[PDB]
């Protein structure tokens, strides 16, 4: 009732309440870079490949830890959170052999 | 080794949540260490899920997990003390002990380790043995004041 | 590519688990696996130890895995995003396929 | 007779019990009725141990003390009624010097009050803040109040406290915590213990207060273990308030109830954060969790809990004593009363200080702090510790207050104010700074945990005389990245001292990359070791102290040093009597 | 009049000297114009609106009317965003493939 509707990356989607937008972008196929995330337990916030840009919120938000609201504006491939998943990377590569 | 006092101890403590915490320090206060049977016969007895209480000991930036001699060196190595030289008194204290910090002496009566600071910076550099402050060192005033420990 | 001025640390490990394999150099310290261990399963067989650099995912005590709690149920498999938790072989020589 | 001994945790540094005791078995020696007290650090800790004797209405201060010193203070003045003025330097008529421009509110009490009796507490207007508050006023005023004096935090954040204590007060929950933040893990920065040691009422009076004002009944101190005599003073005054009625049940005859405990911890700085220090208290790992939900809205197991630090704690009995606009007349209209800042380094007064905001750091260093030690140049000035920054010469004028001081790149922090003169090198500093922080990672995150040891291996090859070009391009956007990715507050503040330290001191930067030469001469390996061969004469005193003998040249004659053997010990120029031994 | 009352409650110049052209010109155009209080209700109620939209009949509206709407909402920076802009609804079913 009084549909929780969201618009991430210029397009306009129908969620449900309670969710993460990691969730509800992967429900309607876009797609979020995530490594420290599973729906079954509590978030726990390490690695910060899931940063996305709302608008209103000056910092980066988290989209494993946030939970959608009604009528929110979600970008998710801005220069920002691609230069910071690009650091994120680039430090996680400096330590794995194989 | 002494696992009848670690005894009062953890029945004295089996009680409050978040006691994971005193029940080290009181352990390191009886031993001046934690070894391994202790923290076993720790994470029995009171459960706290054997592998936390490992990872709560290893973390935690004070308990420390080896023997020590007599006499506890605590260098300071804070901004204060090391702008006046707290380095050279480290070089002196390793080379007149053949001991590097996290080590003890061979007899087993001087150990060297770190301190984030002492806090007496009026005194800088500054050094603790055994609760007993030695301020404004030179490295010939430390090495006479080890001389004169020994 | 890597530099030889920055340190990643090798690892001599011995975990001859019958069913679980560890390498702790492809590990990328999600802590997927350690939080499913204790929230789900409860048996806390494994857990971080150390700060920083050194903070590394082991048993309990450092002790082999076989003479830990483990029950061998293989959700710290299951859930590891990277090689460092694997599965053992049911085949008679197992190979990386689709 | 009275005669007060300024005990502390730098008394015992120099004197100490080699003074009281010598002092006290006069006392015992003579059996006159003499009132020998034991009080904390006034603030002048370069001339501990600090004694005061009261001759009548007259006070007389001749400190830097020994047991052969104590006694003859005792023959000459205690007794004979002569003051000894080669010792002297502040009497009544001739006081608070570097005192004089303090105006002192959390340190009012320091070095004045016996710390381990409430009496001389009470005599010093002290629990009547907390009466006035219980019997006449509100806890809405009391939030008020707070507002109107303008009370930020006295942490590194500079957060209003009122709005956090209404915060607190407008949570659901029938069971509420108030937590004093007394882990400081900052270097160079003992305010807390100073405070803890010399005025535990007043911290005692903050917080019941404090938990009028949001309705709670049980209160914490996370205090480090490694202070002892803090807590053991904090045992002692819980022990006298719980005696006389002022915390526990039933507080002056009013309902309202309120009980504390002290909680050791285990000397982690990440814990200095807030949500790590809750995960401490509760006795676990101590790692930064997600905001929100914040502490004020579900902290201490669950419960809504208010956090502060410990000077903001003793700050308020002042301001309830006073009133708040007695304390919004000092300071700035932005930040409002005074603040308490822990004074060293490369300076001739150091200690503690306390100033109102608004002053300009040239009156601290110059007017109060006394200069630069030995008579040299001031170079810079490190603040808000080993997460701040190195405020240069160029700034010397800014005045001391949250967001000036946030404009130059720094931060407050707890109040770690260190004094560099041209002797130090900043890039070995800022390498010092980063060790600090990498050692103290509690290792969750990526940038903190990784970037941290990428930036300290560049400034180790650059302070080794192995930094490459490009070295601070790199440095400034792993710090820009590592700021920007972080968690908590202590990897986002991480590059404070990476970065300013470029703006204001590239060229070292450049002259210890393109040149391999220090200019503070500090780095070993970047120090250059040649003999003058117009300055000395031929004597080999410098190589026959060398066992590596780097030094090669015949007898009368002047010596060369061979660069390629020299292990740079500096042996070779201490003993040289004609000063040849040029270091470059 | 319109534009000149939503100008004078305080409109970003910068932002729409940056993004525009002849924004200077347009506000030259309009330097004698006087507000009506009808006016100035209409503009208040469009200016504290945070996501307003204008729909436009394209069958009863002249193509200079929809310019100056397009004008006032670019001017006060409520286009090219979600929720915010301009609807047109055509005459036609297939108006806009035309
Ligand atoms: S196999 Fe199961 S019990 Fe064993 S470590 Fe993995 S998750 Fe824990
Ligand atoms: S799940 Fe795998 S990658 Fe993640 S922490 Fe555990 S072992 Fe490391
Ligand atoms: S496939 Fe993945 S886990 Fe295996 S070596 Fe490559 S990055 Fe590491
Ligand atoms: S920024 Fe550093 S201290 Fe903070 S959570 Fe991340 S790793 Fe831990
Ligand atoms: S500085 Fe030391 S190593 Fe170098 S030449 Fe002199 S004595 Fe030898
Ligand atoms: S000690 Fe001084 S004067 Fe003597 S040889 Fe060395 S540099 Fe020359
Ligand atoms: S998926 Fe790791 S921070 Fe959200
Ligand atoms: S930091 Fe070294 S004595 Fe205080
Ligand atoms: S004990 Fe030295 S200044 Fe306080
Ligand atoms: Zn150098």
């Amino acid at each position: 009732m009084s549909k929780i509707s969201i618009n991430i990356n210029g397009r306009e989607l129908v969620v449900s309440a309670g969710q993460t937008i990691l969730q509800a972008a992967a429900e309607h196929g876009i797609e979020i870079p995530h490594l420290c995330h599973d729906e079954r337990i509590q978030p726990y916030g390490a690695c910060g490949l899931c940063v996305v840009e709302v608008e209103g919120s000056p910092k980066l938000v988290r989209s494993c830890a946030t939970s959608v609201q009604n009528g929110q504006v979600i970008r998710t491939d801005t220069s920002r959170t691609v230069v910071a998943r690009k650091t994120a990377l680039q430090l996680l590569a400096s330590d794995h052999r194989g | 080794i002494d696992l009848t006092l670690l005894e009062p101890v953890f029945k004295e403590y089996a009680g409050k949540a978040g006691s994971i915490i005193g029940i080290l320090q009181k352990t390191q206060e009886i031993y001046g260490y934690l070894p391994l049977a202790a923290l076993q016969a720790i994470a029995d007895n009171t459960d706290n899920k054997r592998a936390k209480i490992y990872g709560i000991a290893t973390f935690y930036s004070q308990f420390r997990l080896n023997p020590v001699g007599k006499y506890v060196i605590l260098q300071c190595q804070g901004t204060a003390c090391h702008v006046l030289g707290s380095k050279a008194i480290g070089s002196a204290i390793c080379d007149e002990l053949g001991i590097t910090p996290g080590q003890t002496t061979a007899d087993g009566l001087f150990t060297l380790e770190d301190v984030a600071c002492l806090g007496c910076c009026s005194l800088a550099p500054v050094i603790m043995i055994n609760g007993e402050a030695y301020g404004k060192l030179t490295p010939t005033s430390v090495r006479k004041i080890l001389q004169d420990i020994a | 590519e890597k530099d030889s001025q920055v340190e990643c640390h090798k690892t001599t490990e011995f975990d001859n688990h019958p069913f679980i394999e560890r390498n702790p150099d492809k590990c990328v310290l999600c802590g997927l696996c350690v939080r499913v261990c204790d929230e789900v399963v409860g048996a806390t067989a494994i857990g971080l130890v150390g700060r920083g650099f050194d903070s590394v995912i082991m048993p309990e005590f450092k002790l082999p895995l076989s003479e830990t709690a483990c029950i061998s149920c293989g959700q710290c498999v299951d859930v590891c995003p990277t090689g460092a938790c694997m599965e053992k072989q049911v085949s008679y020589k197992q190979i990386p396929a689709n | 007779m009275k005669v007060r001994v300024g005990l502390g945790s730098c008394g015992i540094a120099a004197g100490g019990r080699k003074v009281m005791d010598r002092l006290a078995q006069e006392i015992k020696n003579h059996g006159k009725e003499i009132e020998l007290l034991p009080t904390g650090c006034i603030g002048m800790c370069f001339y501990e141990p600090i004694v005061d004797v009261f001759d009548g209405d007259k006070v007389y201060s001749y400190a830097n003390v020994t047991a052969d010193m104590a006694t003859e203070i005792f023959n000459s003045h205690i007794i004979g009624g002569q003051p000894l003025t080669q010792y002297i330097v502040s009497t009544t008529e001739k006081p608070y010097t570097i005192l004089a421009k303090q105006v002192r509110i959390a340190l009012r009490n320091c070095g004045v009050i016996d710390p381990e009796n409430v009496d001389e507490y009470k005599a010093n207007d002290g629990y009547k803040a907390l009466s006035k508050a219980l019997k006449e006023m509100t806890p809405e005023e009391v939030i008020e109040e707070i507002k109107v004096a303008g009370l930020r935090g006295r942490g590194g954040a500079g957060f209003p406290t009122w709005f956090k204590w209404n915060a607190a007060r407008q949570s659901k929950g029938e069971i509420k915590y108030v937590v004093c933040n007394a882990d400081e893990g900052d270097p160079g920065a003992f305010m807390d213990r100073s405070v803890l040691e010399g005025d535990p009422h007043a911290l005692l009076e903050g917080m019941a207060i404090c938990g009028y004002a949001i309705g709670a009944n049980e209160g914490h101190i996370y205090c480090r273990a490694e202070y002892p005599l803090a807590i053991k003073r904090l045992e002692i005054a819980i022990a006298d308030a719980k005696q006389r009625n002022l915390l526990g049940k039933n507080i002056m005859g009013t309902n309202f109830s309120f009980d504390m405990k002290i909680k050791k911890g285990a000397g982690a700085f990440v814990c200095g954060e807030e949500t790590a220090l809750i995960a401490s208290l509760e006795g676990e790992r101590g790692m930064p969790r997600l905001k929100p939900p914040f502490p004020a809205q579900s902290g201490f197991w669950g419960k809504p809990t208010n956090i502060n630090n410990v000077e903001t704690f003793a700050n308020v009995p002042w301001i309830m004593y006073n009133g708040g606009s007695a304390y919004a007349a000092y300071g700035t209209e932005k930040s409002k009363g005074t603040k308490v800042f822990a004074l060293a380094g490369k300076i001739k007064n150091g200690g503690l200080v306390e100033v109102p905001m608004g002053m300009s750091l040239r009156e601290v260093i110059y007017d109060i702090g006394g200069g630069i030690l030995n008579d040299r140049e001031f170079k810079a000035v490190q603040m808000g510790g080993p997460s701040g920054g190195c405020i240069p010469k160029q700034l010397l004028d800014t005045p001391v207050d949250y967001d000036s001081i946030n404009k130059t790149g720094a931060i407050m922090g707890s109040g770690g104010m260190i004094v560099m003169d041209e002797t130090t090198c900043m890039v070995d500093m800022a390498r010092f700074f980063l060790d600090f922080t990498v050692k103290e990672s509690c290792g969750k995150c990526i940038y903190c945990r990784i970037g941290t040891k990428r930036m300290l291996e560049i400034l180790e090859r650059i302070t080794t005389g192995e930094g490459r070009e490009g070295d601070i391009e790199e440095l400034e956007e792993l710090s820009i990245s590592i700021k920007d990715g972080s968690l908590c507050g202590l990897g986002q503040t991480a590059p404070n001292p990476v970065l300013t330290t470029i703006r204001y001191f590239r060229d070292e930067y450049e002259a210890h990359i393109r040149d391999k030469k220090c200019p503070a001469k500090s780095c070993k390996p970047l120090l250059t070791y040649t003999i003058n061969q117009d300055n000395c004469k031929g004597c080999t005193l410098c190589a026959q102290k060398c066992p590596v003998q780097a030094i090669t040249g015949e007898k009368k004659k002047p010596h060369v040093i061979d660069q390629a053997l020299c292990t740079k010990c500096g042996n070779c120029a201490s003993v040289c009597r004609l000063d040849a031994v040029c270091i470059e | 009049v319109f534009l000149k009352a939503l100008l004078n409650l305080g409109v970003d110049e910068n932002k729409v000297a940056e993004k525009t052209e002849g924004f200077a010109e347009l506000k030259a155009s309009l330097a004698d114009v006087k507000v009506s209080e009808e006016i100035q209700a209409l503009a208040q109620k469009y200016a504290k609106a945070a996501k307003p939209l204008i729909v436009i009949d394209e069958d009863t509206v002249s193509a200079e009317a929809v310019k100056l709407m397009a004008y006032a909402a670019v001017i006060t920076g409520k286009i090219g965003a979600a929720y915010r802009g301009i609807i047109l609804v055509r005459t036609k079913n297939n108006t806009q493939g035309a």
